């Protein structure tokens, strides 16, 4: 745990050494502020330093339940063999919440806002502008992907 | 000249929200009144003494002018 704490601090330094991930996290923070969607995946450095084994075990016993897990195989895999292997090894993961309490996902409020991290020593500027998306199961996702395909993407190495 | 090369600013993060998300008059009185009396108290002792001595000179000049137009009681005879 201590060695991986050193490793995750070093990888946090490598992550904010990169620049598009910083704008990614800033955009999520300013978009979903006040909600659990603003906070980053790797978390803050104070949480890195104060996280202990008891909280990790609580998270593992709280969010690694069977009905929120998918064992997905693709390629040269035979479905009955995969099913009996899951029955042999991976059956009965927890099956119990040990409190009769399943956590729920509250809706996240999107706030129109802006965050500006000015640091002029960097040679290039990264700007991300977004609006609220529809969701995973919304039928308009395909249409919005069509519009994003129309607008597109480009970098300085494209030969078009 | 234009935006882009006005100043060199580093490590400064600005957070702002949309005008439609926030209010145009957020606590306009409960915070406006302490603010306006704060500003009045801070800048009241540099304007009020000159203005009140202007008022005193104005009323003294008017009073002395009216006594100047008043009759002299020296010349009874």
């Amino acid at each position: 745990i201590e060695k991986e704490r050193d490793v995750i601090l070093r990888e946090m330094q490598e992550n904010d050494a990169s620049m598009q991930n910083v704008v990614f996290d800033y955009l999520h923070a300013t978009a979903f502020q006040g909600t659990p969607l603003a906070q980053a995946v790797e978390g803050p450095s104070e949480n890195v330093r104060r996280l202990s084994r008891t909280d990790l075990t609580d998270y593992l016993n709280r969010h690694y339940k069977a009905p929120r897990m998918v064992l997905a195989a693709a390629g040269g895999v035979e479905h009955q063999q995969l099913l009996d292997l899951a029955q042999k090894h991976l059956s009965s993961v927890s099956r119990v919440y040990e409190e009769d309490a399943v956590p729920g996902l509250t809706p996240c409020r999107f706030t129109g806002s802006e965050i500006r991290h000015r640091d002029d020593a960097l040679p290039l500027a990264h700007v991300a502008i977004a609006v609220e998306g529809p969701g995973w199961a919304n039928p308009d996702n395909v249409t919005l992907q069509v519009a994003n395909a129309i607008i597109g993407h480009y970098d300085c190495t494209y030969g078009g | 000249r234009e935006f882009g090369n006005l100043a060199r600013i580093r490590h400064v993060i600005s957070y702002s929200l949309s005008p439609f998300e926030q209010r145009a008059f957020p606590s306009y009185f409960s915070k406006g009144i302490p603010n306006v009396l704060r500003r009045t108290r801070e800048r009241i002792l540099r304007v009020a003494p000159p203005f009140v001595v202007v008022y005193l000179i104005y009323t003294w000049g008017n009073q002395e002018f009216e006594q100047s137009k008043r009759k002299n009681p020296a010349m009874y005879e």
